[PDB]
């Protein structure tokens, strides 16, 4: 796995592919941003964190972005 | 079989030299081998398949707690112990809950519980464990150029000994296909498959089967058992116990997990499981061999050429790599012939293009007969006769050759590219350079590659977005010893290839 | 009883504006009360035992493994699961061996084994809790003065009411001596006692028992069961597994650990254990009884003085203490009467020291009697009798006054100095003193005395060393603040007492 | 236990002793020089050790005792 | 052994073991760190001791460490 | 015997020039030496087993005090002295009550006390001394290559003198095995081995034997006796009195002490005792015999090559080490006859790769045959017989280079590196740098290495993480010197072999 990403260790991908299984690129992002719109508390204060830390503008997208991915 | 309707088709054409190629085989992929003076023949696996499967741990997937059971004890010091405990099959969990005056007791404190529940499965995820000894994998070849009758099968193609088919066991790696007249063809290939044995198992959940690892099989935190006799051992893993009041308890279960583990397993290669002999379709292993053409020889070559004139049936249409097919037909008496095909630039000119058949004989009366042919880009005439009553079908075939290059290429990178160091197994090149290629490829999925795992697309995508922006904002030239491990070909396989 | 035979004496002045004064009691340990005008009294502890003894868990010292069973499997992944695995009473364990063709296999590779042995016990550490509601803690009263004949024991002194017997149970905490003629005298000792009860535990062992700690008794690793039934479910602690070699095991005991309890649990006050009525006796708590001596009167005030003379048994023989013991007896006929004794520096001369007995009245022809006398340290003579014949022995009691002032303060520092709280309290002393050395002394060991514990002599010692070089090689006058901490008195303690 | 007190914690000792009880305070000492004659290489490394370090001779003192009293 | 270490001395260390054998590493640590857990004086005066002495802060490890070994 | 199933093993290459190879074997591991133009052959060690030994001294465990007396004496100067102080069966003390009046003395003092109580022992640990000249250490010793019917056994392995079986008696230190008509090999081992005899016993307990050292078997605080005859002379280690009030005392002892000497004594070498014969194997000790193949020859050598087909039994599978191993039958006429197998990359192909077997010779008309094969990391056919009917198998052995150079240099570290100065004794070699090695080791073994000990895992670690900091923090270079000292070979040592 739930934290863990999915089972494609094996390196056994193939042109088989259900309809259910294509979603998930666009399923994780739909959730990820209707949290992110629900939750304004969390997105202000990662907001705040990143202008903190790093005071370069390369690193605190990264910052936003694994807060907003440890985060739904 | 015939390799005309598949797309992923690979044209290999065929060694001077030597009387050997070596072919990769896809389940949906196919080649079409077409040396210089033997006929052109055509190499398909139809599928891999196990036959006898061992059992290793049927998990359990849904409780069924049927009966309770309770015992206290006040604060004095005896602690109660229920009787169940001494029965294997049944849960039991002693817990403190606060007894006082009202329970009556006599002293305020807190005393002992001992719940046992009997445990009962209902849905179990039978696992399985494949052996390397026993995949019987089998393929076919088929040799163009004879012609048959219209109304005839796979049964009368095989009876003309033209669709030899193959079973290439674990135990006998060498076939010999008997082809009728045109000779004999043999196969040389090896016990390395995409799939690693010894490595997975078979998790049969409910009728959905799966090839998932068996580190990760050994991971799952389930109820399991022991295949000979079903009673479990881990029986905690699925009860939960309520909250201990007072001399009273309650069991809870967790419900299935059926659907946590199809997602959690959901992406993993799907087996198939085909009934009455306890086979599996592997559906995902490939074929890596040789064909020696070495007693190949064409059939009808001392036949004498083809005088009258034929009859069109079933009109030439284009194929998706972009060669013509058409089916003439023959009704005259000057049988067996050889039929002469060609393919100008203009009419009566000179021979442009390839063609793909071998050499069309008919052999009877009334025949049809499949012709192949690759045209080239520009405007182009397929005369299929000899005297002044031949067929003159003409052709465009518009595209670009630059086009055709460029899908070449990405096809060989995402293709190809792929397997590891079987990307390079494709021919036979001299100059040291194939077995430099394998060479350094063998370390190279030893380590760093292929020693460990973990990547799955959402993870991909991160690292690759992560990693332009650290050679972007890159100083030292880190993207000197960077563009070895990282540049086009790896950036292009985690956003569109491998897909 | 009489206190005359044992070392360890407290001699307690009364308190002339009061009637009563607060003793302290141990079971070797004794006080004689003496007031002026008052006869002087003696109260001594017999014994403290609980009667009422509640199971908690019996532990296993000694295995006793009888049957072995094995069962082996191929590299197969089919694992050996042995049938003896659901039984209580088995302990089982699975390992895998190194299977390969001399076994019998057909592969080689790593196998699988699952061996099952029957658990027995023959030596058992029974534990027990005691409960605060059933000891019965015995003392006794006695008088100086009366006489009777020589040939009596405690069951005429009961009879003639001098020797009162009590019972100090835990629900009549407040008790009455008759003691005949003399009144009556009643306690009002409360429940604080050494022992901490409600937080230990009795560990019989072998007939040999203890006042162990709860948690300690708890944090034991060794293979326990219940009270009612022994039902063993720790059984791993005393069964070693040899190495799996091949389809064959061999399994091993631990020995016995009853050396190694005995000497771990080596110092816990080792209780008795008296059978027939399941009693164990503590010897080690204190009773703090207050003596209400308010009905407390002279037997015989209005008879005569005995005028004829005594004569003397069992000369004169010092105790260890420091007090002359006699035995006198009466043969002429003018009875009862009161026997007049004096102790004076010189024949004819003031009276000097202390007389011990308050009035050694007689009441019949032949009776012993016994006087105890406390000379001073220089010479003295005691005289007893009234007229021209009268017993004139004398004694010196080589000693000096400073040496007595410091072997008082000696036996201070080593019995009233310990208990904590019960220091200051072998009296009433004005000036909010002992209200406030009680006040402090209350969260003085509330905290930094009894907050933490694990520490023996040796790190004692070893730490107070560390101590002592830390404070000499000191800088910004830490003494000041450590002298609290530890100082001579603690030092002291640490050396010579508590061992 | 041997590197854990005993159970002398619980503030019940008495007048009242056992045939082999008093033994133990000299029998320890015994047993650690007995040892410390026995194995002369530990202890000189000890010594090293507590010369390299601090090089007080106040200290080191207490270094050395606890590092023989913690080797059996 | 009791403050002695092991007879491990003889160097006939093999590869036969017994499966209440190799526990020992762990259970000591966890009667260490049990002991250390419920005993806060020792530790407390531990800690001072080595604040006091050393201000080195490479050594005063050491000095904790080896405390806990004497101790339970 | 066979050295296939194991997974430890050492593989000799030997030498062209020379005749002899130095091996060392152990009672787990094996070697196979294989010289060019001779057969190769496989030597194991069986076991090692004393004959006769020694007693030494039976210490006790559990006492069984039985009878008590006692004596009092008053405090007259005469003290106590029981009459059963003359006996050498009682143990018996003398002690100081506290006596006075009331015990019925007449004076107030010390008195004196002095119990005797008769002693017996119940378990006891029966020590032992090994003699270095009665070591029996046996070996076996076969011969790859020749084949029989697939139904026989060790018994005619033996009947047809391929299994010749060794005893290196402690006289005989030279011996020749028979091995048939290949010839005839011998030894010439000396009597060095890993145990240093005559520095240890053999401490018997309840029938579970140990090799504690000599000196620490003397040191055990216990009370002891003579082998012959007992008779305690430590009697007073076991059994202790209580506190002696008044004219009695109580004798208590202290346990088994089994499992305090079962804990102190549990890591020494667990050597096992079979009865009848009173042997006692050792499994820990080593054996170094240099192999001396000059009487070695191969039995079939004018045969003639076998033409016809084989049959294939037990099809090849892998091995612990990576050789596969198959067993070819034969059953047609031309025999007897000599088996060519070869290894190639490609059916065709050089040969590449390592064989095992030396001359697979057959002397029946229907046999079996183990064939060993040692193929190399990439793709390879092995091929069995001569013309167009051969088997034609082919393997894989998925695995790299670098990664077996490692494991091969972690088995080195491990096994080779230990044994002290044998380390460097696989075999000889020129530029005096084998014999330098052991001239050093010899003196690095005299001094710093074991003339010192004391070590055990704990105080190691512990030590070397000491090591660690100091090296880490320190100035001068002392790591210069101390690598010598404490390297990385030392600390790996520490951290995870000789474990």
């Amino acid at each position: 796995s739930i934290m863990i990403p999915t089972h494609s260790t094996g390196g056994l991908h193939q042109g088989t592919e259900g309809w259910h299984r294509t979603n998930n690129v666009k399923n994780f992002l739909m959730r990820v941003e209707k949290w992110s719109l629900r939750n304004p508390g969390y997105t202000a204060l990662i907001a705040i964190l990143g202008w903190t830390l790093g005071t370069t503008t390369a690193q605190k997208v990264i910052f936003i972005a694994l807060l907003l991915m440890i985060a739904p | 079989s015939q390799c005309s309707g598949i797309d992923k088709r690979d044209f290999i054409q065929g060694v001077s030299g030597g009387t050997w190629v070596d072919v990769v085989l896809d389940r949906k992929g196919c080649v079409t081998i077409s040396a210089t003076g033997k006929p052109t023949i055509d190499v398909r696996m139809v599928k891999m398949e196990a036959s006898n499967l061992a059992s290793v741990r049927t998990y359990c997937l849904e409780a069924s707690t049927s009966e309770i059971s309770s015992v206290n004890g006040c604060p004095s010091t005896t602690e109660a112990h229920n009787d169940k405990r001494k029965d294997s099959t049944y849960l039991c969990e002693r817990s403190y809950p606060d007894r006082g005056w009202g329970n009556g007791c006599g002293l305020f404190g807190r005393g002992s519980l001992d719940t046992c529940v009997k445990f009962a499965c209902s849905k179990k995820m039978a696992g399985h464990a494949i052996s390397r000894e026993n995949i019987v994998i089998t393929a076919a070849v088929s040799v163009h150029g004879h012609s048959g009758a219209e109304s005839d099968d796979r049964s009368q193609r095989k009876s003309r000994k033209e669709l030899a088919e193959l079973t290439i066991t674990f135990k006998s790696s060498i076939v010999e296909a008997d082809l009728g007249d045109y000779g004999k063809v043999q196969f040389e290939c090896l016990m390395d498959f995409g799939i690693d044995l010894d490595d997975v198992y078979t998790a049969d959940m409910s009728g959905k089967w799966w090839l998932v690892k068996r580190d990760w099989y050994h991971d799952i935190a389930l109820p399991w058992t022991a295949p000979s006799a079903d009673f479990w051992h881990d029986m905690d893993r699925l009860v939960e116990f309520s909250t201990p009041h007072a001399t009273k308890q309650s069991v809870y279960t967790l419900g299935d997990q059926e659907g946590a583990m199809s997602t959690a397993l959901g992406d993993a290669a799907v087996i198939e499981y085909m009934s009455s002999g306890s086979k599996v379709v592997f559906r995902t292993g490939f074929l890596k061999c040789r064909v020696k053409m070495e007693n190949l020889r064409l059939k009808g070559s001392t036949y004498m050429q083809c005088s009258k004139e034929f009859s069109i049936l079933k009109r030439p249409t284009a194929t998706p790599y972009g060669t013509v097919i058409m089916q003439v037909k023959y009704a005259q008496t000057d049988v067996p012939c050889r039929v002469p095909v060609g393919v100008h630039e203009r009419p009566g000119g000179e021979q442009v293009g390839r063609i793909i058949t071998a050499h069309p004989i008919i052999l009877q009366q009334n025949d049809a007969l499949v012709i192949e042919v690759e045209p080239p880009f520009g405007d182009s005439v397929i005369e299929i006769g000899l005297g002044t009553t031949k067929i003159v079908e003409q052709w465009h075939r518009d595209g670009s050759s630059i086009g055709a290059a460029f899908t070449s290429t990405m096809k060989g990178v995402e293709r190809m590219a792929l397997l590891g160091e079987h990307a390079w197994d494709f021919g036979s090149v001299g100059g040291f350079f194939n077995s430099m290629g394998k060479a350094i490829h063998s370390v190279f999925g030893g380590l760093f590659r292929a020693v460990f795992g973990g990547m799955s697309w959402i993870s991909k995508v991160l690292i690759g977005a992560i990693l332009m922006w650290l050679g972007v904002s890159a100083r030292e030239k880190t993207l000197a010893m960077s563009l070895i491990t990282v540049g086009a070909i790896l950036l292009y396989l985690s956003t569109m290839t491998n897909a």
